[PDB]
RNA sequence: UGCCUGGUGUCUUGGGUGU
């Protein structure tokens, strides 16, 4: 049931790499992680 | 909340080609050249250096919307010479006064140290 | 106070928080912008489209 | 631990406090509103007293 | 002692200046929450009539 | 609040000079004088620190909620 | 943290705790009682621990 | 065919004369200087603890805007386009920042001096936050008084002034040329007299002023350009000028490239 | 459980959510909660 | 027609910019001799009627930690007050809706920091915490400025 | 195999914003 809903992550990939970030949405290889650094909630593959 | 991310302005996406070129077939031998993540810096400089060819009968530029980093080049030559090739003579001319710019500013910062 | 005060627009989509408009329109409106908020309603039929797009526009 | 058994160890701890600037501060305003109501019953006796500890309590930095 | 301290409170708290029974006819807005957007508007904010 | 890092303007650091700015200031030197000897020439730096209110010694002045 | 409860005289009755006899090797002692002494207030762990408190 | 002449030199300022180049050439060299040179600066802060009366945010802020010596920058790799997992030490920086007071008196200012480098690229002088002298405390960070505490651990990464104004490596470019105006591009407001109303430029005496009885020249074009480049400290202004060329030249070069792959 | 600040002597303690609200110490009736454990981490722009 | 063109540079180094507070405040009402609310977190099981958002950032006492990014519809005050439970004890193994909820929501459309939390006791002798919210707010495009 | 939630007072009053 999406284990890591609700849970810290970091993104290792991309154009924000090393922010600190909790997922919010887990339909499926699109997670919506809000961001910590600025006030806005983004799309990342799970691969990231 | 919709203000778009900095990077944006010069971080070109893979689907989104750098350099488009289309036909103006309403004036023989012209060309229309879009430019991706790009802005006054490049535009003004090609745009002064193709305007003194004597083979270049028109060139212009203009930027739609500054909300939007690119830019649109209209250039039209005689009819011995491609367009394409006058824009690439006017890209190689300028980098080889920037390398003699650049010589010289070096001879003198040495003598002036 | 008129009905130059309600026009169809065509919608383009931009970045930040504020709606955009030529400065032409201003008139009819009695809009400047120090402050000035407007209202958008958005046509829901192919009926109600064609009727803003040929008689408000 | 019940509402009493707190009092009784907050007054316990003010016994040991020897000092604390919060409690200063308090401690001179109570002394100040006991001088005035001295001062209103026209007492010239107290009101020494009183006077005499606000000076030696104050003098801070 | 709760009538004098329940009418107090109660007109400086929502400014009807009167009976809490006589709302209407009283007259409203003599008390107001202080606006403390900046310092100037607080001091003006005390001097207004 | 403290003085600002850079010169909002054109951006040059100004943060660095605050103590130097007061320093002047404390010999008798005139606001003038002690910006032209800092070598803030363009008005746009000068009234960085010029126009400075410091409030941060004011929030200092309040007992640390923690220890 | 708990030297301050009424219980706490009790409670500390009996027990066997390591004790530095600084005369240092540390030593067991048994408690045969408390005894509060004012006027000997000391500090606890820091400045402001200070403790009325005497284990007998 | 282009000259460059340098009036004064130094480690932070070059103020040069260039000539025999087109107006469009010196702007876009200017505007290039300004925002497409690549620095770098802190940008991301992570706050292990902060009890002092600023805003986390607001130090952050602060952090972002100070300059950190950027001189082999060329050799470091921007922080999108590295492959490492998280971030290496071929595309970041890390600096360490405590601050603490003790006593239970006085105020403690915590200067950009107290910025260490942790870890970085191998034998690549970059990261140190720049310093005046040896005995310059640097930028006001913050201040302290007793039991108040600032730990934090702050990274930097590669950039340039488009994204953000805190990896611009100069601060003020100054740009002129023609002071006498005889190519009459601008046109003088006055109330009486506009020769004696207006101040002459600083540059008027490095131009002959035009005769009295001289005509308009309309074949002429601006020749000669004076500019005056400053820098914030992160980087030299020789060095500011010369990489500011060689970005043009790369941005030049990829549209060439451009062109020729495009058939 | 979780840690708590007293408003006036700053004094560090907890609390299980059975005890009345006040300072251990010095008996205040203002007490506020501590900073959390969790990473945090600014984009210092 | 009154707009004004703002330097993006100036504004990055800090111009104009500002810090945004706003306090939430609740507290624990009495409605008889033993019908209490409590600060708590609630679980999707002895509770109905939960909110949309996400109860994650609550601790144990039902109240958000200072230093905690929020988002809109986030819970920052956890709340919950006595239902007479219904029939369900007929073969519920303990996970029959006793409480009903009635937590505080962030606001939807802000979000910030949580940056001071505050628990006392109001004159009522019950609980009563005020949970204070920062963010900053940079110059953009609309926003109104004067001489 | 352990499996995901949309449901938000009312009435007064005050202070504001754009014409
Ligand atoms: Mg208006
Ligand atoms: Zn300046
Ligand atoms: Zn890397
Ligand atoms: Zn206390």
């Amino acid at each position: 049931r999406d284990p890591t809903l609700n849970k810290t992550v970091k993104i290792r990939q991309g154009g924000y790499k090393g922010k600190i970030g909790i997922v919010k949405e887990a339909n499926g290889d699109r997670f919506r992680v809000e961001l910590h650094n600025p006030n806005k909630t983004i799309p990342i593959p799970c691969s990231f | 909340m919709n203000a778009p991310d900095r990077f944006e302005l010069f971080i070109l996406p893979d689907d989104v080609p750098k350099l488009k070129i289309t036909p103006d077939s309403r004036v023989p031998n012209c060309i229309i050249i879009k430019f991706e993540r790009e802005d006054h810096t490049l535009a003004n400089l090609l745009r002064e250096e193709l305007a003194l060819y004597p083979d270049v009968t028109f060139v212009a530029y203009k930027v739609e919307h500054p909300l939007f980093a690119n830019f649109v080049m209209r250039l039209q030559t005689e009819e011995g010479t491609r367009p394409k090739q006058a824009l690439e003579r006017a890209c190689a001319s300028i980098i080889n006064k920037l390398k003699t710019l650049d010589h010289k500013f070096n001879e003198e910062w040495n003598i002036k140290n | 106070l008129h009905k130059m005060s309600m026009m169809a627009h065509r919608v383009k989509v931009m970045p930040y928080s504020t709606f955009r408009l030529n400065l032409s329109v201003t008139s009819p409106y009695n809009a400047d912008f120090d402050g000035d908020e407007m209202n958008l309603h958005v046509p829901q039929s192919e009926e109600t489209r064609a009727e803003l797009s040929q008689l408000c526009a | 631990l019940s509402n009493d058994e707190v009092n009784s160890i907050v007054k316990m701890k003010q016994s040991l406090s020897s000092n604390t600037g919060f409690n200063t501060v308090l401690k001179k305003a109570q002394l100040q509103e006991e001088l005035e109501e001295a001062r209103d019953a026209h007492d010239h006796e107290r009101v020494a007293r009183i006077e005499a500890e606000l000076k030696s309590i104050g003098a801070e930095s | 002692s709760t009538t004098i301290t329940s009418g107090l409170k109660y007109s400086l708290a929502t400014g009807n200046w009167g009976e809490q029974k006589k709302a209407m006819s009283s007259r409203a807005g003599v008390s107001q929450v202080l606006n403390r957007y900046t310092y100037s508007s607080t001091l003006s904010h005390l001097r207004r009539t | 609040m403290i003085i600002p890092v850079r010169c909002f303007s054109c951006g040059k650091v100004v943060g660095d000079k605050w103590d130097a700015y007061l320093r002047l200031l404390e010999e008798g030197k005139q606001e003038g004088d002690a910006l032209d000897e800092l070598k803030l020439k363009r008005y746009c730096c000068r009234r960085m620190v010029l126009t400075h209110v410091d409030l941060i010694e004011k929030f200092l002045r309040y007992n640390p909620l923690e220890k | 943290k708990y030297w301050y409860y009424p219980e706490f005289d009790d409670v500390v009755k009996g027990m066997y705790l390591r004790l530095n006899t600084g005369s240092s090797p540390y030593k067991v002692v048994e408690v045969l009682g408390s005894q509060r002494i004012k006027g000997s207030a000391y500090g606890l762990n820091s400045k402001e621990n200070n403790c009325d408190m005497y284990l007998k | 065919e282009p000259k460059v002449n340098i009036i004064n030199a130094q480690d932070d300022e070059v103020e040069l004369m260039l000539s025999d180049v087109n107006l469009s050439l010196a702007n876009s060299l200017r505007r290039t200087m300004l925002a497409e040179v690549p620095t770098l600066a802190i940008d991301l802060v992570e706050i292990k603890m902060n009890t002092s009366v600023l805003a986390d945010e607001f130090i952050s802020h602060r952090l972002g805007l100070i300059p950190l010596v950027s001189e082999d920058v060329e050799e470091m790799k921007y922080s999108r386009d590295c492959t490492c997992e998280d971030y290496c030490d071929e595309c970041s920086v890390v600096l360490e920042l405590s601050a603490r007071h003790e006593g239970e008196e006085g105020t403690t200012d915590v200067y950009s001096s107290s910025l260490i480098k942790v870890s970085g690229p191998g034998n690549l002088n970059v990261g140190e936050p720049v310093r005046r002298d040896d005995y310059d405390q640097g930028i006001l960070l913050c201040k302290l008084r007793n039991h108040q505490e600032l730990n934090i651990r702050c990274i930097a990464k590669k950039g340039i002034a488009k994204e953000h104004a805190k990896w611009s490596p100069c601060s003020a470019i100054a740009f002129e040329y023609d002071p006498h105006n005889k190519l009459k591009h601008t046109d003088f407001w006055f109330e009486v007299d506009a020769k004696k109303e207006w101040p002459d430029s600083k540059y008027a005496t490095w131009e002959e002023p035009p005769k009295p009885g001289e005509v308009f020249d309309y074949k002429a074009k601006p020749n000669r350009f004076y500019m005056t480049v400053e820098t914030t400290g992160s980087l030299k202004a020789n060095q500011v000028f010369s990489r500011g060329i060689k970005t043009l030249q790369e941005k030049l070069a990829n549209v060439l490239f451009e062109l020729e792959n495009s058939r | 459980g979780v840690k708590y600040t007293c408003g006036a002597c700053a004094h560090n303690f907890s609390l299980n959510k059975s005890d009345p609200v006040r300072c251990k110490e010095c008996g205040h009736r203002v007490i506020y909660k501590a900073r959390t454990k969790r990473m945090i981490q600014f984009d210092a722009r | 027609e009154d707009s004004m063109i703002m330097n993006q540079s100036s504004i990055d180094r800090g111009l104009f910019r500002s810090l945004f507070f706003r306090s939430y405040m609740d507290q624990e009402k009495r409605f008889g001799i033993s019908i209490v609310e409590e600060f708590e977190k609630p679980t999707r099981a002895t509770t109905l009627r939960l909110k949309h958002g996400t109860y994650e950032k609550l601790d144990e006492d039902g109240l958000i930690a200072p230093g905690v990014r929020v988002s809109g519809d986030d819970i920052i005050i956890g709340k919950t007050t006595p239902i007479p439970p219904d029939t369900e004890e007929l073969g519920q193994r303990t996970k029959y809706h006793t409480k009903r909820d009635a937590s505080t929501p962030l606001r939807s459309t802000e979000n910030g920091i949580v940056d001071q939390v505050l628990l006392t006791t109001n004159q009522e002798g019950l609980k009563f915490v005020k949970v204070r919210m920062r963010t900053t707010k940079v110059p953009q495009i609309g926003d109104k400025f004067a001489s």
